[PDB]
RNA sequence: AGACCUGAGUGUGGCAGGACUACCCGCCGAACUUAAGCAUAUUACUCAGCGGAGGAAAAGAAAACAACCGUGAUUCUCUCAGUGAGCGGCGAGCGAAGAGGGAACGAACUCGUUGCCGAAUCGGGUCUUACAAGGCCUUGAGUUGUGGCACAAAUAUCAU
RNA sequence: CCAAAGAAGGUGUUAGCCCAUUGAGCCAUAAACCUGAGCGCCUCAUGAAUAAGCGAGUAGCACUGUUUGGGAAUGCAGUGUCAAGUUGGCAGGUAUUUGUCUGCCAAAGUUAAAUACAGAGUAGGAAGACCGAUAGCGAACAAGUAGCGUGAGCGA
């Protein structure tokens, strides 16, 4: 018999088995090992390339957008041209220094663009530039002695030089102010909320009382 | 204009998390409200020289004997835009203010 | 510039000098072959827009495609299987006329490369697309950095695989984000990714 | 484990289970959920009340993340509080300051008596659970 | 997957006094009229042909496995439990076996099989070599000809000193950092005989922790 | 006379046709089967058919998401999600997207148009050790427009 | 007795020391590839110290057909009809008419990687809790061969 269980839904019902007859439609994770082995192998193979360049170019902190992730923090596509205009460099020349250009990005507020100017300054600080010419050096550029004892960043995100994304400290334990103890915060929170909800419907009110006030 | 900031908290008229807004920046693509002055000369130059429509020839006999409401019906059926029938309609308006002197 | 007086021209085709412009052109064309070489093109703004330049190895050719919609070629207009199948006039081409236009030219002279095409002219029973060709053997296209890509042999017939801009757009891929979610980057790419059943290593 | 299976236990029985009289034949009732309101109607009705029909508005384009809103009762509360601050923390003095968002959460809901008093941002919170922190000494501040 | 199913091969019916099995098409040949696609029928397809989304690997736990590995390690301590799965260590000092970090400094296998023999772990040595024998049954023909023991467990604190000791045959060395259950346990029994070495023997409390740290 | 417009003949220098086709791109396209019958549905935008490439292809630099403290070309992976989305004799069944953790990533460029210039352009001879991204010559092509400069990663450019 | 070599093949029985293997290292090289964008010469290029527009039988709309989870219509096709650009246009997943907001700027083109190789090839490699001559590819062998069919094909 049948008895008591779930209805099925498990759908397969077109031709993904291969048979005879049929060639399939299936994807299996036989090679995730050698690909993960080669991934690391090309990794580090291109550090050695590009040495002594970090492995990848600096990166922007964002805030997630929805409104259930906007408390937190990751690396943007690339810096604004207003957060590169802030810290003095062209947007051209940054991308020649390992710097992400993102020209899509805006800059709607302050606090968001503070913390991307913060890490340009603090890059261009620790960036040793080597010279075109290491004979005839250009100001802006690194000695010979600084070109020697370079080393490659190699990290993960790129970010040993500015640090992981920054996120805002955890308030200190305090006191409960008087206010606190005494106002009814569902009530004022609800108010609120009612304001939105029914303003439609208010202000119809009150529209059409101005149409019986003639 | 500056915005408004938001008052902190998840609902309300400016709800939000605070932060220091900042204003809109001027884009390239804010030229395209921007009147064109050297485009507009150019269609005026080329509607004077072929003339009218079959369309613009019909809207303009119904606003001639008074049908403004026809015309305004007529434009839309061809035009499928509402939008679209009132800017046909006004042209030709205009049209037939200029032809009177 | 003079370009703006020829684009605005052509956006008056219902004008009574238009008509009589294109009326004149689509009785000729009637009498003239399926594909037609030209010197020039009949719309040098047009042509120009879509990659043509007044160099050597551009080539512009007239193509002739009949219109209406497509009649199914089942013998004596006799379906078989369910009735949703038994259609015979009804159904549509699921490719536009223009891309039709472009692999009939494509496919006909196989020493050219396709770049675009547009619109000329139409009639009752015919309607008229100027296709912009290149020739790959060419010096001048060998060498101009602008034209340089068409030589190379993955955009050979790129006509026949949907890669113009009327390929692209019977392929749906003149819309994005939720408009084309599922056609992108092909239909059958789409599906692909939906449908194989995937069996992670430790699941 | 092939080893384990029925079929190792009846090598040699030859019906392997399914009768001489009845069989194992290959779908004597249909495929999947066929006939659920004919022949299999007793089954559906007395196990999946509600299966067929229609019930209440569309929500076209539905987007889960507008909707989020994780809540935590009251008495729930020490989970997202320091072991060394619970202890510390008393009716009049400093209390610790839970940031619910940042811990998952976006209501208070207030089941239950609270453990230890402490100041809860929240964006939301139920009318019961912001009189009873208050009592107890705590306190409710609005985040978003 | 087209293995076995290569062919026509259509039923006859029941007019012909044969069995309504598909048949292979065509004349002239010996396969002409013979049985086809049934997993009784020579040539035929097998029965659920074999295919590759089996599930060959398995999820473990990440605490049940270093569960596993602790109780490995515990057992490893029990002489008894040594002896009792086949470890021939009757002669050495102590158990667990901890010796000096010299031995990394080892550069010859003269060096590393003379030191086997001062701290007695040669008898098992021994008891691995004697065990070499062509595999029994149809793995010999496969790239399995050789079995044997599996011997003492040496532990080093780091991937370095091993190169004295890669040749000796019944020896298998292992990072205190990553110490595999498989190893600790083969067969699934616990009381592999580990010797350890004292750098590595130290790090185990960070490693692995306290009841309480 | 001649021109230039259209269209031919021949010489010279080249290219196309066929093969392969697992994967990929474009079209065309069933039925068995499931629904315990069957016609919508399903199988399936699958098989068969006709075309076309490459070492991958296709896609790709927002007429994009979102509705946030906002994200930022394309592709792919886990997840979203067999879904309190939705479609459906609302039956059988079918069925995605944004966000989030990641792989990759020096990732961006060109034309048309508009302004300012205007044959500075292209082929073909010939010379330089050179079918030069060079010089000189060339009516041959091109003013029915080839190139140059500047267009938000921008704020002169052009001689010295 | 060797082992930085215990490595699994061969040799008349089961081989570290009978043979071949197993390592530092040595020698030779069209072009291409990598190296203060390796380094000279000639030649040729080249950097630094005021208003206007922006893609038309196109986008839309109607009818029909198809496709989609896309539902008063997700894309597309045929025909008819066909714009705007004087805060314009498109999107904002229930149709309409208004007025506010947000994002973006279609109808021209190129582009590496991460992805596929579900009955492909070239040059090489590594393997297997697989099969073990009625099994495993049809084919361990002068196998797509012998043989059969007018043929498409079938096929030991
Ligand atoms: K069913
Ligand atoms: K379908
Ligand atoms: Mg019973
Ligand atoms: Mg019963
Ligand atoms: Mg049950
Ligand atoms: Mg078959
Ligand atoms: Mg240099
Ligand atoms: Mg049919
Ligand atoms: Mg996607
Ligand atoms: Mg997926
Ligand atoms: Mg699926
Ligand atoms: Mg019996
Ligand atoms: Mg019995
Ligand atoms: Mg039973
Ligand atoms: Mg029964
Ligand atoms: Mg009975
Ligand atoms: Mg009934
Ligand atoms: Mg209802
Ligand atoms: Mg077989
Ligand atoms: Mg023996
Ligand atoms: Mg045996
Ligand atoms: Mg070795
Ligand atoms: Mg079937
Ligand atoms: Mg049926
Ligand atoms: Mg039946
Ligand atoms: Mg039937
Ligand atoms: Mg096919
Ligand atoms: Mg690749
Ligand atoms: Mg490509
Ligand atoms: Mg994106
Ligand atoms: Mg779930
Ligand atoms: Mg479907
Ligand atoms: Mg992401
Ligand atoms: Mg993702
Ligand atoms: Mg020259
Ligand atoms: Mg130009
Ligand atoms: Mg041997
Ligand atoms: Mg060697
Ligand atoms: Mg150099
Ligand atoms: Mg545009
Ligand atoms: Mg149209
Ligand atoms: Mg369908
Ligand atoms: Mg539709
Ligand atoms: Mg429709
Ligand atoms: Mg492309
Ligand atoms: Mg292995
Ligand atoms: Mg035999
Ligand atoms: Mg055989
Ligand atoms: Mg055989
Ligand atoms: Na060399």
């Amino acid at each position: 018999p049948k008895g008591n269980n779930a209805i099925p839904h498990v759908h397969q019902k077109k031709h993904w088995n291969p048979c005879s007859s049929q060639k399939g439609n299936v994807k299996v994770f036989l090679n995730q090992p050698a690909q993960k082995h080669r991934r690391r192998r090309l990794r580090l193979l291109k550090a050695k390339k590009v040495f002594p360049r970090p492995l990848k170019a600096l990166r922007p902190q964002v805030n997630c957008p929805t409104v259930r992730h906007n408390m937190k923090r990751r690396l943007g596509r690339g810096f604004s041209p207003a957060e590169l205009k802030a810290a003095g460099l062209n947007p051209q020349y940054a991308a020649t220094i390992g710097i992400r250009v993102d020209s899509r990005r805006k800059n709607k507020s302050e606090e968001g663009m503070n913390v991307n100017v913060q890490r340009l300054k603090t890059y261009m600080s620790k960036l040793v530039l080597f010279p075109m010419n290491h004979k005839k050096v250009q100001k802006g550029e690194a000695s010979e002695e600084e070109v020697k004892a370079a080393t490659q960043d190699r990290s993960r995100f790129g970010d040993a030089a500015v640090g992981a994304v920054v996120y805002p400290s955890a308030e200190a334990p305090r006191a409960v102010s008087a206010e606190e103890k005494s106002m009814c915060v569902y009530a004022f929170l609800k108010k609120n909320h009612s304001a939105v909800r029914f303003f439609g419907t208010r202000s119809s009110r009150a529209a059409r009382k101005e149409a019986a006030k003639e | 204009s500056a915005p408004t900031p938001r008052t902190g908290i998840i609902a309300g008229f400016n709800k939000g998390h605070v932060t220091t807004r900042r204003p809109r920046q001027p884009s390239p693509n804010d030229r395209f409200a921007v009147p064109h002055k050297h485009l507009r000369a150019v269609k005026a130059i080329i509607a004077d020289l072929v003339g009218l429509s079959p369309l613009e020839k019909r809207v303009q006999e119904f606003l001639r004997v008074g049908k403004e409401k026809r015309a305004l019906k007529y434009c839309k059926k061809r035009l499928g835009d509402f939008t679209a029938a009132k800017k046909k309609r006004s042209k030709m308006e205009e049209a037939l203010r200029h032809a009177t002197k | 510039g003079a370009f703006m007086y020829l684009n605005e021209l052509w956006k008056k085709k219902s004008s009574d000098v238009m008509r009589f412009i294109q009326r004149i052109r689509s009785w000729e064309f009637r009498h003239q072959h399926t594909v037609v070489r030209l010197r020039r093109p009949t719309r040098p703004e047009k042509a120009r827009m879509l990659g043509y330049k007044t160099k050597q190895g551009f080539c512009v050719f007239r193509v002739r495609v009949r219109r209406g919609g497509r009649k199914r070629p089942v013998h004596k207009g006799i379906t078989y299987g369910k009735p949703k199948t038994s259609g015979v006039l009804g159904m549509k081409l699921n490719k536009n006329n223009q891309a039709v236009a472009e692999q009939r030219l494509g496919k006909r002279f196989g020493n050219l490369r396709v770049l675009n095409s547009y619109w000329v002219n139409m009639d009752s029973t015919f309607k008229w697309y100027e296709v912009i060709a290149v020739d790959p053997m060419c010096k001048t296209i060998r060498r101009d950095p602008r034209i340089n890509w068409i030589v190379n042999s993955v955009h050979k017939h790129r006509e026949q695989r949907g890669l113009t801009s009327a390929g692209r757009k019977h392929r749906g891929l003149r819309h994005k984000g939720h408009k084309a979610s599922k056609l992108r980057p092909s239909y059958r790419a789409a599906w692909r990714r939906n449908n194989r059943i995937v069996f992670l290593r430790k699941r | 484990p092939t080893r384990f299976k029925k079929c190792r236990h009846q090598r040699g029985s030859t019906f392997c289970g399914y009768g001489r009289v009845g069989k194992h034949r290959k779908h004597e009732s249909g495929r999947g959920n066929a006939g659920g309101m004919h022949h299999h109607r007793i089954n559906f009705d007395k196990y999946h009340p509600g299966y067929f029909g229609k019930l209440g508005m569309d929500h076209y384009h539905r987007k889960k993340n507008p909707m989020w809103k994780p809540t935590i009762n009251l008495n729930n509360l020490s989970r997202l509080i320091a072991a060394e601050e619970a202890a510390k923390a008393a009716k009049g003095g400093t209390l610790p300051v839970v940031d619910l968002q940042s811990s998952g959460y976006a209501k208070l809901l207030g089941n239950g008596h609270i453990q230890v008093p402490c100041i809860v941002k929240a964006r939301y919170v139920s009318k019961l659970a912001d009189k009873k922190i208050r009592k107890a000494g705590g306190a409710v501040v609005l985040q978003a | 997957r087209l293995s076995g199913m290569n062919h026509s091969a259509h039923s006859w019916g029941t007019g012909r006094a044969v069995a309504r099995i598909p048949r292979i098409s065509g004349g002239g040949t010996s396969t002409s009229g013979a049985g086809a696609f049934g997993n009784m029928c020579r040539g035929g397809r097998m029965f659920a042909p074999t295919k590759i989304f089996r599930r060959w690997h398995r999820k473990i736990n990440l605490h049940q496995k270093r569960f596993a590995v602790v109780s490995a390690l515990a057992a490893s301590s029990v002489p008894s439990l040594v002896m009792s799965r086949g470890h021939q260590i009757g002669n050495v000092p102590e158990v667990p076996l901890v010796v000096e970090d010299s031995i990394q400094g080892y550069e010859k296998t003269k060096e590393a099989m003379a030191f086997l023999k001062a701290i007695a772990a040669i008898d098992d040595v021994n008891r691995v070599n004697d065990s070499r024998e062509i595999r029994a049954g149809r793995g010999k023909m496969r790239n399995r000809r050789y079995v044997a023991r599996r011997g003492p467990m040496l532990v080093m604190p780091n991937n370095k000193g091993t190169r004295a000791f890669r040749n000796i045959f019944g020896l298998d060395l292992a990072n205190v950092s990553a110490l595999n259950l498989l190893h600790l346990a083969p067969g699934g029994h616990v009381g592999r005989f580990v010797i350890w070495t004292q750098s590595a023997f130290e790090q185990l409390d960070k490693i692995f922790g306290t009841f309480t740290e």
